[PDB]
């Protein structure tokens, strides 16, 4: 999968995720969601290897989901990310390697806070105030180094992020058919539905 | 690495420059290449360090409990045995080179073993991409019955021949003597013939140069009671 | 063959009880008497020594309070050897816990997961139950301080005060009279040693047959604290509450 | 007491009474023989007729292990087979590792090990047979007698089953009568005498002979079924005899 | 062929007791007194030596047992069991400590790993539990000098002084009596040899009393020179002759 | 009752079984003996061929483990085979893995201690046999190990195994209370087993005939046993003084 | 007494009591003859049913197309033995292009009954089997007991009142062997021997089963009208 | 390709009168993309430091490693682990994933608490120890330390003289290396104070 | 490595040079190729020095708890041992072996085990990578029935040809000699050989 993107404002966690699923010659699909709701304040978005980023997601979906009726609780954005780079690092030395980029973004209902984490295939995570994967960064970060300020409004972070996205379609040699947007808040996850 | 090791009159000696090199940089001036085993029992590592290193550690622990259950001093032809078995099931894979040395109730033996387990005997001998530099002094020098004076000056001979003439080696010289009826004793820093010179000038720096962005306090200690 | 000297311990009796879990209680109401209270602004842990011997080695010895991590503490009734067993278990998995989500392991997992393995052991496998019932003192950020037990069984409870061991029926009967919710640390410590110094089969209670151990919210600037006591200060809290 | 229920079981006087009940089903089967000749070895059993149904010369109990060793059992027939089978095996990885055939003694302490191996545990019954067995390796001829206990010893003479006494006391006669040694041939009549002669403890039903024999110049070293002509030469060798 | 024994051989009885383990401490009662005393500056650890028959060399027979250059062990009970128990206890100082910090492991973790063997067969399938209590003397760093006894069960307790089997009762009323704080080696050493000749019916000398201490470290006995942080073995076997010695100004 | 069927403790701390074990050791109904000289170490043990159907060449209690160490057994010999065959197998793995001779010594440390799991271990009974190993050990010199069904060893200066063992003990003790030495003083093998087989007749008060002994001579790397015809040129020296 | 809650228990006499239990189970089981010629080899077999509504259970089972038994017992391990029986044969066949010996097959048989004997937790197989068949060396009849013994024989019957028919083939013996060439002579031969087995019931055509195997004839069972003929 | 320099970064280590000092960039990329400015390299388990340079899930593996492995010791040992311990506690731990390493090069710098003796040591991929007296250095910039650090250093520097040697090593040795930077940490380390200080540099 | 047995009246004689090399570095120049597996049972090694020490150590071991029990193995059996663990891990060995001994039964006899693990039984046998140059010659000059001297000297000129020929072959000429008498160890030193 293609251009996956994240921005953490002031009180929420913005990730947009391309439409297209090209296989070789031809584009096969132009709404694709790149993502998976793991809690119900904790949203994953994934990019990588065909075939190993959705039975990557769905697997940890699981496990988050296991936890939560066990316990009778939402575990931390924090935990959660932790979760999923141990089961990332496990992989790298495994027989077959899940070839799985993602990002995490979620609020933390104890800190209120939003909270942003890019975890690469190896296992690599990294706390951001935005973050990417593949060549998505290398186009969007010299626009958000410019213009991010961490007491943006929801509002402000979804223009910034449209430069981001016509900066893409812009220089990008690849159609990624535009991208599917979710604000992670406090009252859970909602889609934009008009981007 | 230049590592020797050559027998006397009532002895063995083992010999090792200091010097450890990642490719072209000097990662250790002053490392011990020369390893224990058992008390009276050494061997010299070269290849790769770490397993040399640990190839004799693991040796030395199993020798060590061997010696426990026979109320027994260990024999160098035990650690010989187990090294060699050991090295030839890794296949070359762990590229340790090895000079073993040791006295025991039988005498004193002197073996060098290579990374796919095939042993030697000798009366001298050398490892290491000093080894040639270090044989041509042992071919040289190296007589029968030779004095324990006479041993350590020629050991330590064979490794400065490594250590001014191979890149690979350098620094300081290591030797160890073991002499039938006596303790072993070894000899770090036997030589010192590379202290660097005086510096030029002091680059020792006025305080308040370095530009800081924030200070804080470390927390080390466990919870405190009140 | 082998069929003739199995005593199975993993069965039923006609009255649906579970012969080896019932005579490891057995076993379990023999053994010094273990205390736990918990308060609003902490918890703690009180134990009987069953040495009783003026030669051995108090200061550096332990058969009654286990520490499993910095927040969470077993105060120990049965066979010290099978608890320490399951106490090491328990340690490895509060690590597991913090490795896989960097967080301090809650108080309920770490007990479940060690009743949990006392389960196994007498519904599977063949083999003798572990003879041994802990209290747990802990604390998390989702429920606080907290306290449970659990028995051979593997069958784990929740407590405000609770006791194990030697005269439990005494003991509870004691704590169910004096016990209240709003109680402090320093109430439930001269609540845990008066009990103690009533279900004793000792003549006197003295810090040289006692174990002692609080946790309090209440480290320096807003942190959990574990203190095991040491010999000297068991002494001066019994001449504080006036037991001595 | 309780002692005799499990095997291994040491009994107070130091017994294993699940062994020694082996040894009764072993004394309950028919007469088996051995007799070491002056080159070779004899072996010979009895075989009960239970009817006119069963073929003659078909029900083969005698057997061979490798090309130069005979085995021959008394008790129950299917752990002897068992135990055979075992050997064969002993004697196959024996010649695949050291290229010679297995010598007999050591063949001997293979069945021997073996046989002990089920003595050691409770899970296991020990073997119901007594196994008389030999043959001619590189040293020459020998002859053995393994017991349920694993125990063994070489013989001049060997003989188990119901009849054992008898043809004991008729192999005891040989060895005094022929220190110098017996001959082959002379063996193989001898031992057709001695089946006839301890039949008498199983005279209700009539039998059937059966021999074999390894000799050095008789058979080559190699395990052969007396057969046809030599088989009635010494069949009736022993109607003269006990007439 | 099979070993089918993958139950409990030690089990609860109705009145509580794990009746294996009870009868292990019977045969740890049979066997002949050893005791352990804790001084200032080292400990001592003492046994007889009952010697089988006069024929056989005691020598040979080693039932005070070095298990780490500062750690040594003596029992009473079953000598087989004991023997196997040192074997496993020398290894498990290397596997589970030695090889992983490179250092020897310090007394009661040590105690804890053997106590930890000895656990396990009064819960594993198919085996009896070992037959011995050992006392088991050792130095480190950080703790200082310390004795531990440990009982078939696995569990174990730390002493200032103790005595184990047949005449322990009244050993450990001696030891009460003689054992103060201030305590140097030799004091402690006097009194190991007084409390020991109150349990010991035939010959009291060098030659029938086994003796070790954990005390300074012997730099002597290291074998090797060279090394200033590797300063030798702080467990010693008192000879024969050191023995009688002390037996003198007894 | 099952405490005495499988080696669990009895009430008293008793292994019966092991008890059991050691009685099974006399059912043979032989007597064995052990000394060792200046440079050797002798083993005799008494030789019965009840059957006149046995080849007596085979009939053995005495068994060569290793070029130096000998073994002679007291107990059935299914057993005394099993003890065997697993002695020959650990002293040539001890050689391969450590490069030297296994000691006499360590290799009755290891029968002892798998002799000590059959105790604990309950699937496995105990060996119902007493182990003697004898060798000139390089380190140590002459040598006498045994090794019992309860995993018990120890060396000696001399020994004696079988129903008759006390008579031969009290024999060899009263010797050694004279000489005030751990050994006999002599030179040759032949004078010690000389030695050996005379104070078994002082001991048991019965004559041997060549047929009626079987002899085990360690010496410096090698033990053998002798023929009939050595132990008959034995016999005679005896008589002869 | 004591002495039989397994198979890894001798007796103080030296007998297995669950051995003798397994062939006490074949004296129950319903009566099969076996007997042969030269040229061929012949099963008959009383098939037994539950009541009026039931089937017959069937006796003979085909192992390859030279060999096949009829079984007497308990059905579930005659099924075992005779499916190792197939495997056996087929092992032969694709490993060797050889026809399995009867002998052989006999041999197998009774090492694979063996093994169940002298090991605990298992139990002996409660079945006894009559295998014929024709090999290289002409016709064969093997009766096989759980036990382990197999013997060759040139006639036998198993199953209750199995004596009757025993003595018949006795009696017989110089008749039916010279029976060469005429499967119909032999076959009779075997429906009289069954005959002296029977009381109260009689052989009708749902009741008896018959097989034949020869030197140019495949093992073939018959059953319903196919026998008819015989009755 | 290389595990060692797809992520970049340096940690450096120096001993001085009665202290230590460890240091490090604050960088993690993705070779030629800097992805993170707060990556810090430098860990500690008591009053044990542990500095770890490369492939940074195998920085974090670690980590998380030797703290679970340290919680452990603690509360069997009934007290912190020193410098000296825990070097042979990281070196086993390397060596035993010989075949199959972590990509990493840990550094520890401690103050022995019973000696009062200040230890550093460094390693590399597979567990070999380097005890120096003087200094240690790792990462992608390893050779430009070395330069700096052999020129530098002098021994028994006081810790504020220290705190200014380490610093312009660091700092110097970060600024020739295209995959180090972006920030960086200095401790200095005494028996019972540390001190951690975050340098201004130069952020490209 | 040059290296050679040969079967003669009295018995059996093994030769073998003393070079090992490392590429043209001489890492060992007197080294002993001539190996013990039994008290009259000996054998020649060519190929990798840690595949030929490994194997021979193995059947040292074999043929030591052979003797444990069976007594006395002959050298058929030794060579047997050899080539079972040479050919059932050909794969994962370079080792040419030639196995000779001493019975007094059999008398001299030699087997040679290639590359390959088969087995070959010979008068003599020439092995390892110097033997290519002395093919023409120990053909041309071996006969049967030599005396010891004969024999001594055959080896001694054949192994001469093989050191001067082939850079990997040098140092002393190593010599055991197996008869009934007993074990006897020779060496020959280059000013000896060199001008023969
Ligand atoms: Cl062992
Ligand atoms: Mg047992
Ligand atoms: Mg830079
Ligand atoms: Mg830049
Ligand atoms: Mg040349």
């Amino acid at each position: 999968m293609d251009i996956i993107l994240g921005i953490r404002v002031q009180d929420s966690v913005i990730l947009a995720s391309s439409k297209a699923v090209t296989r070789g010659i031809s584009v096969l699909k132009d709404s694709d969601d790149k993502t998976r709701q793991l809690s119900p304040h904790t949203l994953m978005s994934f990019a990588g290897e065909a075939g190993d980023t959705v039975q990557f997601a769905e697997y940890i979906q699981a496990n988050i989901q296991l936890y939560s009726i066990r316990e009778d609780y939402e575990l931390s954005p924090q935990a959660v990310s932790s979760f999923v780079r141990q089961e990332l690092a496990k992989s790298i030395r495994s027989r077959r390697p899940y070839q799985v980029n993602v990002l995490i973004g979620g609020y933390d209902k104890k800190k209120n806070k939003p909270e942003l984490y890019q975890i690469d295939y190896l296992g690599t995570k990294v706390e951001l105030p935005y973050g990417a994967h593949g060549y998505s960064g290398f186009y969007t970060f010299s626009l958000l180094d410019h213009h991010y300020r961490p007491d943006m409004t929801t509002e402000e972070g979804l223009d910034l992020l449209k430069l981001c996205v016509q900066e893409l379609e812009k220089r990008m040699p690849m159609d990624f058919k535009g991208v599917i947007v979710k604000i992670v808040d406090k009252d859970g996850i909602r889609q934009v539905d008009d981007f | 690495t230049t590592i020797a090791g050559l027998v006397f009159q009532d002895g063995v000696i083992l010999g090792a420059d200091t010097r450890a090199t990642n490719d072209s940089v000097v990662a250790d001036k002053s490392c011990e290449k020369i390893h224990f085993i058992a008390p009276k029992i050494y061997c010299c590592g070269a290849g790769v360090a770490a397993d040399a290193e640990a190839v004799t550690q693991l040796i030395g622990s199993n020798i060590e409990l061997h010696s426990l259950y026979t109320s027994r001093e260990p024999r160098v032809v035990s650690a010989l045995q187990m090294l060699k078995q050991h090295l030839f099931k890794y296949q070359g894979h762990i590229g340790a080179y090895l000079i073993v040395a040791g006295v025991d109730p039988t005498g004193s033996h002197l073996f060098s073993i290579h990374a796919h387990g095939s042993t030697d005997v000798g009366y001298y001998l050398s490892l290491g991409s000093g080894s040639l530099a270090a044989m041509a002094v042992l071919e040289s020098h190296w007589k029968q019955d030779l004095t324990k004076e006479e041993a350590i000056k020629l050991a330590s001979d064979a490794i400065q021949a490594g250590i001014w003439n191979d890149l690979g080696s350098g620094s300081n010289v290591d030797v160890c003597v073991m002499e039938i009826g006596k303790d072993a004793e070894y000899l770090r820093n036997y030589l010192t013939p590379n202290v660097r010179e005086e510096k030029q000038k002091s680059y020792k720096f006025p305080r308040g140069t370095t530009a800081v962005l924030k200070e804080s306090i470390v927390n080390i200690c466990d919870i405190q009671e009140e | 063959g082998s069929r003739r000297y199995d005593s199975r311990t993993t069965i039923f009796s006609p009255e649906g009880r579970l012969y080896q879990v019932e005579y490891a209680l057995e076993s379990i109401s023999h053994a010094g008497t273990a205390i736990g209270i918990m308060a609003s602004d902490g918890i703690v842990l009180a134990a009987e020594r069953k040495v009783t011997s003026t030669l051995l080695e108090q200061d550096t010895s332990t058969e009654k309070l286990y520490k499993l991590n910095d927040k969470i503490a077993v105060a120990v009734a049965g066979l010290t050897a099978d608890a320490e067993i399951l106490i090491n278990t328990a340690r490895i998995h509060a690590q597991n816990y913090l490795k896989t989500y960097n967080e301090d392991i809650p108080v309920e997992i770490l007990v479940r997961r060690l009743s949990d393995i006392k389960q196994g052991y007498t519904q599977h496998g063949g083999l003798r139950p572990f003879g041994v019932s802990f209290i747990y003192a802990g604390y998390d950020d989702r429920y606080g301080y907290q306290l449970y037990t659990s028995n051979p069984s593997g069958n784990y409870t929740g407590w405000k005060a609770i006791s194990v061991g030697a005269n439990t029926s005494a003991a509870q009967t004691l704590l169910q009279m004096d016990y209240k919710d709003d109680m402090k640390v320093d109430d439930a410590i001269e609540l845990a040693l008066k009990t103690l110094s009533k279900t004793t089969d000792s003549s006197a209670l003295t810090y040289d047959r006692l174990e002692f151990a609080t946790i309090r919210k209440g480290a320096n600037d807003g942190e959990v604290y574990q203190k095991i006591f040491k010999p000297q200060e068991i002494k001066d809290i019994l001449v504080k509450t006036g037991i001595t | 007491t309780g002692y005799d229920l499990s095997n291994s079981v040491f009994s107070p006087d130091g017994r294993n009474f699940q062994v020694e009940y082996a040894v009764k089903a072993v004394e309950n089967g028919t007469t088996s023989i051995g007799i070491k000749c002056n080159d070779g070895v004899v072996f010979a059993v009895e075989k009960l007729i239970t009817s006119k149904l069963l073929v003659p010369q078909k029900n083969v109990k005698i057997q061979v292990v490798d090309r130069h060793i005979g085995c021959v059992y008394s008790g129950l027939i299917p752990d002897g087979r068992h135990l055979v089978n075992r050997g064969r095996e002993e004697a196959a990885s024996f010649k695949k590792l050291y290229k010679t055939p297995i010598p007999i003694p050591a063949f001997a302490d293979r069945l021997g090990q073996y046989v002990q191996a089920h003595t050691l545990y409770n899970s296991v019954r020990p073997f119901g047979v007594s196994t008389i067995f030999g043959g001619v390796d590189k040293n020459g001829a020998h002859l053995y007698m393994l017991e349920p206990s694993g125990s063994y010893w070489g013989y001049k003479g060997a003989a188990t089953g119901k009849g054992r006494q008898s043809a004991k006391a008729e192999l005891e006669k040989l060895v005094d009568h022929h220190p110098e040694g017996l001959s082959a041939r002379e063996a193989v009549k001898q031992a057709a005498k001695i089946i006839y002669l301890a039949h008498e403890d199983n005279k209700e039903k009539d039998f059937e002979l059966e021999i074999s024999w390894c000799s050095l110049s008789e058979t080559n070293g190699l395990h052969k079924f007396v057969k046809g002509d030599l088989l009635q030469e010494a069949i009736d060798f022993a109607q003269k005899e006990i007439n | 062929m099979t070993d089918r024994y993958s139950f409990s051989l030690t089990t609860f009885s109705p009145s509580g007791k794990l009746g294996q383990i009870d009868y292990a401490l019977t045969a740890v009662k049979q066997g002949v007194t050893s005791l352990g005393i804790k001084a200032t500056n080292g400990v001592v650890i003492a046994t007889e030596k009952k010697s089988s028959s006069p024929l056989a060399m005691s020598e040979t027979l080693s039932k005070v047992s070095l298990l780490t250059p500062d750690i040594g062990a003596v029992y009473s009970g079953m000598g087989p069991d004991y023997r196997v128990l040192v074997d496993k206890s020398r290894k498990v100082a290397h596997t589970s400590y030695k090889r992983i910090y490179g250092e020897y492991p310090p007394t009661k973790l040590l105690v804890s790993e053997v106590a930890k063997i000895m656990q396990e067969a009064t819960q594993s399938g198919g085996v009896r539990p070992f037959g011995v209590s050992l006392l088991i003397a050792g130095h480190d760093e950080f703790n200082g000098f310390s004795l531990y006894q440990v009982d078939p069960s696995g569990s174990y307790f730390p002493w200032k002084a103790t005595a184990i089997g047949k005449g322990s009762v009244a050993a450990k009323t001696f030891l009460e009596k003689r054992w103060n704080d201030e305590l140097e080696l030799e004091d402690a050493i006097h009194i190991a040899l007084l409390t020991l000749k109150e349990s010991v019916e035939g010959e009291f000398n060098g030659d029938t009393i086994e003796l070790a201490i954990i005390g300074d470290e012997n730099p002597d006995l290291l074998g090797y020179t060279g090394i200033p942080t590797d300063k030798g073995p702080r467990f010693r076997k008192l000879t024969s002759q050191e023995i009688n010695d002390r037996l003198e100004a007894l | 009752g099952y405490d005495r069927h499988i080696t669990i403790f009895s009430p008293e701390g008793r292994l019966y079984q092991v008890e059991y074990a050691f009685k099974a050791t006399n059912q043979t109904n032989i007597n064995s003996l052990a000394v060792r000289g200046k440079d050797c170490t002798v083993v005799i043990s008494q030789k019965k061929v009840p059957d006149k159907l046995l080849d007596p060449t085979t009939v053995s209690y005495i068994f060569c483990i290793s070029r130096t160490i000998g073994m002679v057994v007291n107990g059935p010999i299914p057993d005394a085979r099993n003890a065997a065959l697993r002695a020959k197998a650990e002293a040539a793995e001890f050689r391969y893995k450590y490069g030297y001779d296994m000691p006499c010594d360590v290799l009755a440390k290891r029968m002892a201690n798998l002799s000590q799991i059959y105790t604990q271990r309950a699937y496995m009974r105990p060996l119902g046999v007493i182990l003697t190993f004898v060798s000139v050990d390089e380190e140590l010199g002459p040598s006498i190990y045994k090794t019992d069904p309860a995993g018990y060893y120890v060396g000696y200066k001399a020994t004696a195994t079988g129903p008759k063992q006390q008579e031969i003990t009290t024999n060899l003790e009263n010797h050694f209370k004279k000489s005030k030495i751990d050994h006999i003083n002599e030179e040759s093998w032949e004078k010690v087993v000389e030695f050996a087989i005379t104070h078994m007749i002082d001991a048991l008060g019965t004559e041997f005939s060549k047929n009626d002994l079987e002899v085990g001579v360690a010496t410096k790397d090698k033990f053998f046993t002798l023929s009939a015809e050595n132990i008959e040129e034995r016999l005679v020296a005896i008589a002869e003084q | 007494n004591n002495y039989d809650g397994d198979t890894v228990t001798f007796s103080p006499t030296g007998r297995l009591f669950q051995v003798e239990y397994a062939l006490e189970a074949i004296k129950q089981g319903s009566v099969t003859v076996g007997l042969r010629s030269n040229t061929h080899a012949v099963l008959v077999a009383l098939k037994r049913n539950a009541d009026e509504l039931s089937s017959y259970q069937k006796k003979i089972i085909k192992c390859d197309e030279h060999m096949g038994l009829s079984l007497a017992g308990l059905a579930p391990d005659a099924r075992v033995l005779s499916n190792y029986l197939r495997q056996q044969c087929n092992y032969s066949s694709l490993v060797f292009n050889r026809k399995l010996a009867v002998e052989r097959a006999g041999h197998l048989l009774c090492d694979k009954a063996q093994k169940n004997t002298q090991s605990y937790g298992g139990r002996p197989y409660g079945v006894g089997l009559l295998i014929i068949g024709y090999d290289k060396s002409g016709a064969h009849l093997l009766e096989f007991q759980p036990s382990g013994n197999v013997t060759e024989l040139y006639g036998t019957a198993i199953g209750a009142r199995s004596q009757g028919a025993k003595t018949y083939l006795e009696r017989t013996l110089d008749t039916f062997i010279k029976i060469d060439g005429n499967p119909d002579e032999l076959i009779k031969a075997g429906v009289e021997a069954i005959s002296q087995s029977l009381r109260d019931e009689s052989l009708t055509v749902d009741n008896l089963s018959i097989a034949i195997v020869g030197k140019d004839t495949p093992f073939t069972i018959y059953d319903g009208e196919a026998v008819a003929k015989y009755i | 390709s290389d595990p060692s320099s797809i992520n970049g970064g340096i940690v450096v280590a120096m001993t001085g009168k009665d202290c230590v000092a460890i240091a490090c960039d604050l960088r993690l990329g993705s070779q030629s993309l800097g992805v993170s400015n707060k990556f810090e390299k430098i860990f500690h388990y008591g009053h044990v430091f542990l500095g770890i340079t490369g492939l940074a899930t195998d920085v974090t593996t670690l980590n998380e490693m030797f703290r679970y492995k340290t919680n452990l010791y603690k509360l069997k040992e009934e007290r912190a682990i020193e410098p000296e311990t825990f070097t042979q506690l990281v070196s086993s731990s390397l060596y035993e994933r010989r075949f199959g390493p972590y990509f990493v090069g840990p550094v520890v710098a401690g103050i022995n608490s019973k000696s009062g003796k200040p230890f550093i040591a460094g390693f590399d991929l597979i567990g070999c120890i380097d005890e120096a007296k003087d200094f240690i250095v790792s990462g992608t910039a390893s050779d430009q330390l070395f330069g700096m650090c052999e020129s530098l250093y002098e021994p028994n520097l006081e810790p504020e003289d220290l705190f200014e040697t380490i610093s312009q090593a660091l700092l110097n040795a970060a600024d020739r290396d295209a995959l180090s930077g972006w920030g960086a940490v200095v401790y200095i380390i005494k028996k019972d104070e540390v001190v951690k200080r975050y340098l201004k540099m130069r952020q490209d | 490595t040059s290296i050679m047995a040969v079967t003669f009246k009295d018995g059996v004689i093994l030769g073998a040079d003393s070079r090992t090399t490392t590429g043209a570095y001489i890492a060992n120049r007197v080294t002993d190729k001539l190996t013990r597996v039994h008290d009259k049972i000996w054998c020649c090694r060519s190929g990798s020095a840690a595949d030929t020490q490994a194997i021979a150590d193995i059947v040292q071991y074999h043929l030591e708890l052979y003797t444990s029990q069976y007594g006395t193995p002959s050298t058929e059996t030794a060579a047997s041992v050899f080539k079972e663990l040479c050919y059932e891990n050909k794969d994962n060995l370079t080792a040419g072996i030639i196995v000779a001994g001493y019975d007094d039964k059999n008398k001299g006899e030699v087997y040679t085990i290639p590359l390959g693990g088969s087995v070959h039984k010979l008068p003599y046998a020439i092995a390892g990578s110097g033997s290519t140059f002395i093919y023409g010659y120990c053909d041309k000059n071996f006969r049967e029935n030599m005396s010891k001297e004969e024999t001594v000297d055959f080896i001694k000129h054949s192994l001469s040809q093989a050191i001067k020929w082939d850079g990997s072959s040098g140092g002393v000429i190593r010599m055991v000699v197996l008869t009934a008498a007993g074990v006897e160890r020779l060496i020959f030193y280059p000013d000896e050989y060199e001008q023969l």
